[PDB]
């Protein structure tokens, strides 16, 4: 990861 | 994220606590995406959200100023739990907490249920992108946009600046020129951090700013709002 999304966090 | 998409998003943004720091920066997003869509007059017919993961919160106040919506994101995971809530399946995410924030930070001139309504009416496709394409959207055909939005995806999704500088050109192909890019994301600090960043503080905002420049837009605002930002710019 927050504040990053999946698959990225 | 947490164990898959759901769970991410009950690790998150449930609301449950004002002062948590994903509640703390909710709030900072929000309302910068409120100043852009609500105050800023960014305005049209077709917004394209590129990444916008199994999160609708980015989009509460976009579905004012917008007369049709399309989502995309990179993970058909992600993309499933989303239709989930759009069209109204029984354990979809509760998304009454993000919503009623927003409608509060609106003026509480709606409640949550016509809010809800407002951006479900606005979400008609649901598609795959990838920012690392010619074609983000492949093989889909859309007319051009008004506005793509792409609220912390493209740092992550781009290892390198050169296919950061690529990215935003292939994003531009949606876009009618003069049509608006809304790109939000953290410039991060080298403090603690493994590894190497494409982007410095207060330098790397002009180097983020050169990338976009360089790949055919003018830079309307930026905005400080770990270095959050916000870039409106409109396509050459």
């Amino acid at each position: 990861g927050f504040p990053y999304r999946p698959x990225f966090c | 994220s947490h164990f898959n998409p759901r769970d991410y998003l009950e690790k998150y943004y449930k609301f449950g606590s004002r002062h948590s720091a994903e509640s703390q920066i909710l709030k900072h997003l929000l309302k910068n995406l409120f100043k852009i869509f609500c105050l800023d007059g960014v305005k049209g017919d077709l917004l394209i959200d590129i990444g916008s993961g199994p999160t609708i919160y980015q989009l509460l106040s976009a579905c004012e100023s917008f007369k049709e919506i399309v989502v995309t994101d990179y993970s058909d995971q992600n993309l499933q739990e989303l239709e989930k809530w759009l069209k109204k399946e029984p354990a979809a995410f509760d998304w009454s907490p993000v919503v009623t924030y927003v409608c509060d930070l609106e003026g509480n001139r709606v409640k949550g249920p016509e809010k809800e309504e407002k951006l479900r009416q606005a979400v008609k496709q649901v598609l795959k992108c990838d920012v690392t394409q010619s074609q983000p959207l492949g093989a889909v055909p859309l007319p051009p946009a008004d506005c793509v939005l792409s609220t912390l995806c493209l740092d992550a999704a781009c290892p390198d600046l050169p296919t950061y500088c690529r990215a935003l050109r292939n994003l531009g192909s949606l876009l009618k020129p003069g049509g608006f890019l809304v790109i939000m994301d953290a410039l991060k600090s080298s403090y603690y951090m493994i590894g190497e960043q494409k982007f410095s503080l207060p330098l790397g905002r002009e180097a983020v700013e050169a990338a976009v420049k360089e790949a055919g837009y003018t830079i309307e605002w930026f905005e400080v709002i770990e270095g959050l930002f916000s870039l409106v710019a409109r396509k050459l």
